């Protein structure tokens, strides 16, 4: 996915 | 809420980052210490400077890439901490986890590396910066005798830090300027662009009062930091197409998958 990494430090 | 709430981004600020202003300069004053930072000035002490703090460089043929390769591999690892930090310290801006996710990761993905580099200032003198949490030393001049194209990255950040610390600005004043640039209503597909221009307001609302007390001798402070902002969007335009430049010649540069994920389309 686009930002996978960023998404998933955002959202934790 | 705007009464204490440059107190607060300072907190954050002082609790997410792991280097900041104070501690670099202690380090930087030349004062007696039991752990001096050791000095990266030429390929020898770059090579002594490997084994004793990333060990792994100095081994598995490693030793055998070119010193430009290994340094840019470090900036790397150094740019995806501080991206993690500023990560971090973006969800303890009071509202900002309150945004779209997509506008989370879109504030971070275009205001990262202006923070990066503002920071970067804190770290610096006009001869070299702190690199591997404050225990090591590289000097400007060291890096300008690097090959091109990794000769041609640390000058203007270099410039740009000289300029900056002139300012004498110190940590209070750096987490309520980090936070206003993260917090920017005019980066490219922003969803609601209205909350986070109120977010901005009441930042730079608060970084003006507290430029007011915190620096009464210099009244033009915040526009020169207004300057600063459009100065640091300029650099970072500039640094994304030396990125890409190395992307595509370098065989040994390939981006961490994190950096790769901020420089996709961004500029
Ligand atoms: C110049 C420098 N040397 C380091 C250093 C650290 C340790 C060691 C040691 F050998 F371990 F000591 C040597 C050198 S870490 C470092 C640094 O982080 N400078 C800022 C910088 C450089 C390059 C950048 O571009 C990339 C593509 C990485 C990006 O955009 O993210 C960005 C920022």
């Amino acid at each position: 996915a686009r930002h996978k990494i960023l998404h998933r430090l955002l959202q934790e | 809420d705007l009464k204490s709430l440059a107190k607060r981004i300072y907190e954050a600020y002082l609790k997410n980052f792991n280097m900041n202003k104070v501690k670099a300069r202690v380090i930087l004053s030349g004062k007696a210490s039991n752990n001096p930072p050791f000095v990266i000035h030429d390929m020898e002490t770059l090579c002594m400077a490997e084994k004793t703090l990333v060990a792994k460089l100095v081994a598995n043929g490693i030793q055998n890439k070119e010193a430009e390769v290994r340094i840019f591999h470090c900036c790397q690892c150094t740019s995806v901490e501080t991206v993690t930090e500023l990560t971090e310290f973006a969800k303890a801006i009071p509202g900002f986890a309150n945004l779209d996710l997509n506008d989370q990761v879109t504030l971070l993905k275009y205001g990262v590396y202006e923070a990066i580099f503002a920071m970067l200032s804190s770290v610096m003198n006009k001869d070299g910066m702190l690199v591997a949490y404050g225990n090591g030393f590289i000097t400007r001049e060291f890096l300008k005798s690097l090959r091109k194209p990794f000769c041609d990255i640390m000058e203007p950040k270099f410039d740009f830090a000289m300029k900056f610390n002139a300012l004498e600005l110190d940590d209070s004043d750096i987490s309520l300027f980090v936070a206003a640039i993260i917090c920017c209503g005019d980066r490219p597909g922003l969803l609601n662009v209205g909350h986070i221009e109120k977010m901005q307001e009441g930042i730079v609302h608060v970084l003006r009062l507290h430029l007011q007390s915190n620096h009464p001798d210099d009244i033009f402070l915040f526009p020169k930091l207004l300057q600063k902002m459009a100065d640091l969007r300029q650099l970072v335009t500039e640094h994304a197409q030396l990125v890409q430049i190395i992307k595509k010649t370098e065989s040994d540069a390939a981006l961490h998958p994190l950096l790769q994920e901020i420089y996709r389309d961004m500029y």
